[PDB]
């Protein structure tokens, strides 16, 4: 080591806190993977990293933003009715619960959200919603469909995370809110299975058809952002400065004429012999 | 700086091994076997060839006494077959002194969920006796209960000594819009850094059994490794503190039959190609006290070749199965400085990827 | 202003069809019965 | 900008006004023309030009990102008087050129 350089002179930056609604629409996404076998057995049923897209009207102004969703943390349970191909054995049921937590990454297309760089503080005001899980049909080549009913979970705020990946000369951002996540009722019954009463989303039916999980709360957002106040501009950077009106020509005759009573005739006979010239005229105007 | 929050791929163990198909394996010591049907018949036979050859046989509800024949032991015989019980099952346990003299039946079970349970224990065989929801534990006094072959017809599940209140209980019932200023503007100024430094890092992993024999793998994943070390980069020892995790490996999962004895791994992790080791490092150094407000980061770590790992399967009885092969060249794929904001402190995390290159030998 | 990743693994041999245990099944369509005898004796016996 | 934000050069007015007008010489691909040289002085106007994604904001005049923004052209209309002397050697036959 031992060697380091400068690489430009001193900045002007100060902080700024951002105040901001944000509304937050994420859908959910599950995998529903298929194993091998005659179609009993799966892969993984697991969610998966759901993106979209909407339009705003936060502050009055229209703000586009991409939404990605995903969970980290679930537990994955097994089933095994049997392992015969005929059978029901299923590796993972991917299922939210305490342990399992929302990360959920923002882009939106805002002036802040744009100057939310080399961040100090964000605080989140955002609110807690449930969050039910719904049915689905596993296939199977022969029997009826194994179903899921019941469940719900809350989400509810935690700590944001921000990262920047860095990659030769250029910071990748990667925002990712947190929400714990909390199991309530009802519960999670799974046909021709041992489950019963289970609680957790799983990864089968999360979104339950839902719109999009509308959450809206604001977001305090300190962060060093440049800014060379009204300064670093030309000496004279504004509009042109109009040149003030000079005078009625009447009236300053007028008053010039008027000037006449105050002229002594011998000093003025002094002044005429004086030769004024082009300096002497002028020196003194 | 410290923190570190990439944990997943959770884990459940299967609590009694999952279900059994009708074969010949018997339960370990400390090790109950227990047994569900779905149409009556026979259940299990213990067999120790010795002077053991017990048969615990299903009856129906409101059965009385019947005379059958039964392929017991490959010698067709007659027995009767007997319920007292009205609506529980009846798990009868067949003895026979020898195999020409007669044979006799006791053990009378009554259970409805269709539930029972064998043990081999101080000198004696200890199979559930009685009446749900009293139905107790009774013993057999014998001789050679470990070699006792349990040939069965029905599903299964073992379960550990410690747990006969499970076994009692599966056998009695079964199963806004605006901004505002902070601070007053402030000189800063982008800082360049030309220094190089050591970097070392451990594994772990979560080694999830299943509850019984062992012989069924649930899982086997990477653990979160923290650890500490100290370097001595131009004259200054640092304090390294270092974190470790694995995301996005390749899994295997391996059947040498589907019964107890037999060799069940349902799903083991294995770093790939595809894999990536998030690792973050900590210290107290003035250059990464400094590095909060970073503009650009770039790491030049050079290749690392890594082993993998080479451990025997732990199962109780039989011969262990072993791991070797697979290198794996280590090549860099960033650095994420990401930092978390809670309600009111800030943890700093540092994350440099490395993407996992594979190569021979062959695990 | 792109995602970040996320920690996910990849499916665990899925596809691995293992030793179906020996009884009377009817095989579907499409499922060829790979075998795994050791010893004399009966293998199969599919009656219809 | 391969990568980030477009920065955007946006806005700058200036106002024309007369100041003069003399002879001079314009040129073609074929011919030469005996045009007339009209110099104006600026003037700028409330229309300021920023740089975004940057921290220029608040500067004044035209710059020459996109001066005629959008138009096809300018127009600047009025009146000009000359007095051209011809050779005319009688009382008649006025030269036309």
């Amino acid at each position: 080591a031992n060697e380091d350089i400068v690489i430009s002179k001193t900045s002007l930056w100060k902080e700024m806190q951002y105040n901001r609604d944000i509304t937050i629409r994420f859908k959910f996404a599950n995998t529903i993977i298929k194993s091998g076998g005659l179609g009993y057995k799966w892969s993984e049923i697991s969610f998966k990293p759901a993106n979209y897209q909407y339009t705003y009207t936060r502050d009055g102004e229209e703000v586009t933003a991409h939404t990605t969703c995903s969970v980290n943390g679930m537990n994955d349970f097994s089933f095994n009715g049997g392992y015969l191909p005929t059978d029901f054995v299923v590796s993972k049921f991917e299922v939210i619960k305490e342990n399992s937590y929302v990360y959920i990454d923002y882009w939106d297309d805002s002036q802040a959200f744009r100057n939310v760089v080399y961040v100090r503080s964000l605080a989140a005001n955002l609110n807690s919603v449930m969050c039910t899980g719904g049915s689905y049909n596993f296939s199977l080549p022969v029997g009826q469909w194994p179903v899921l009913t019941g469940g719900a979970v809350s989400l509810h705020s935690a700590g944001v995370t921000l990262s920047t990946q860095f990659t030769d000369f250029v910071s990748l951002n990667s925002l990712r809110f947190r929400f714990r996540l909390a199991v309530e009722e009802p519960h999670f019954k799974l046909t021709r299975t041992r489950l019963d009463r289970l609680y957790g989303l799983p990864a089968a039916d999360p979104n339950n058809g839902k719109e999009y999980y509308e959450i809206a709360g604001r977001f305090s957002l300190i962060s060093l952002v440049p800014s060379n106040d009204d300064y670093q501009t030309p000496i004279a950077n504004s509009v042109t400065v109009r040149q003030d009106l000079e005078r009625q020509l009447g009236e300053l005759r007028e008053e010039f004429n008027a000037l006449s009573q105050e002229i002594a005739m011998s000093q003025l006979i002094d002044l005429a012999l004086l030769p004024l010239d082009m300096f002497s005229m002028f020196s003194g105007i | 700086w410290g923190p570190g929050e990439i944990n997943d791929s959770t884990t459940v163990g299967p609590l009694l091994d999952g279900p059994y198909q009708p074969t010949t394996f018997n339960p370990p010591v400390d090790y109950w076997m227990l047994l569900a049907p779905t149409t009556p018949g026979v259940i299990v036979e213990g067999t120790n060839n010795t002077d053991r050859w017990l048969a615990t046989i299903l009856i129906e509800p409101n059965v009385q006494s019947e005379n059958r024949t039964y392929t017991i032991f490959g010698i067709q015989e007659q027995l009767t077959v007997s319920n007292t019980s009205q609506d529980q099952w009846k798990f009868i346990d067949v003895v026979k002194t020898t195999a020409n003299g007669s044979i006799g039946q006791y053990g009378p079970l009554l259970s409805s969920p269709k539930l029972y349970a064998v043990m081999k224990h101080n000198e004696k065989l200890y199979t559930y006796e009685g009446q749900t929801p009293n139905a107790t534990t009774a013993h057999y006094s014998t001789t050679n209960y470990d070699s006792v072959n349990m040939t069965a017809f029905c599903d299964f599940y073992i379960i550990p000594r410690s747990e006969e209140s499970k076994c009692t209980e599966y056998i009695n019932n079964g199963l806004a819009n605006e901004d505002i200023v902070i601070s007053k503007t402030s000189l800063w100024k982008e800082m360049q850094y030309n220094r190089d430094i050591t970097i070392r890092f451990k594994f772990a992993n979560t080694i999830i059994k299943s509850g019984g024999l062992g012989y069924k793998w649930s899982e086997i994943s990477f653990k979160p490794a923290n650890y500490q070390y100290t370097y001595t980069r131009d004259g200054e020892e640092v304090t390294a503190h270092t974190t470790c995790s694995v995301n996005g490996m390749n899994d295997f999962s391996f059947n040498g039959g589907y019964l107890p004895t037999d060799f069940v791994v349902s799903k083991f992790e294995v770093i790939k190609e595809n894999s990536y080791v998030y690792i973050d490092y900590w210290d107290d150094s003035q250059a990464f006290r400094n590095v909060v407000y970073v503009r650009s980061l770039a790491a030049n770590l050079n290749s690392v070749m890594c082993t993998g790992g080479s451990y025997n399967f732990s199962l109780p009885v039989g011969q262990w199965p072993v791991l070797t092969g697979g290198a794996v060249s280590l090549h860099s794929a960033g650095v994420t400085l990401s930092t978390q904001f809670t309600d009111f402190v800030s943890l700093n995390s540092l994350r440099f990827r490395f993407r996992l290159a594979v190569e021979e030998p062959h695990f």
